């Protein structure tokens, strides 16, 4: 967070009160899946 | 069951140890042809 116009409010070395938040809701932590196929092409031994 | 085969199938080798068999049945069977005749007529048939 940023000041109103000033330089950053992490250099000043003076405590702020009323900077600003992010929030997300109620379900942002949905695990993610993913599937994959899977056929191969020559077998290891072969031919009648 | 003369040619172990890598699948389980009608491949090739069913082909060849068909052709192993028959070739030692044939290298065995010595038989002669014994027979008797009948006696036809020859100007009371069609054919010649």
């Amino acid at each position: 967070p940023i000041y109103t116009s000033g330089l950053q409010k992490m250099q000043s070395s003076k405590v702020s009160m009323a900077n600003v938040v992010l929030s997300a809701g109620s379900d942002v932590i949905r695990q993610a899946a993913i599937k994959y196929n899977v056929v191969r092409t020559q077998e290891i031994i072969l031919f009648e | 069951n003369i040619i172990n085969t890598i699948t389980d199938g009608i491949t090739y080798a069913n082909r060849t140890e068909f052709f192993i068999r028959v070739m030692v049945l044939m290298m065995m069977d010595r038989k002669i042809l014994t027979m008797e005749f009948y006696d036809v007529d020859t100007s009371a048939i069609s054919n010649t």
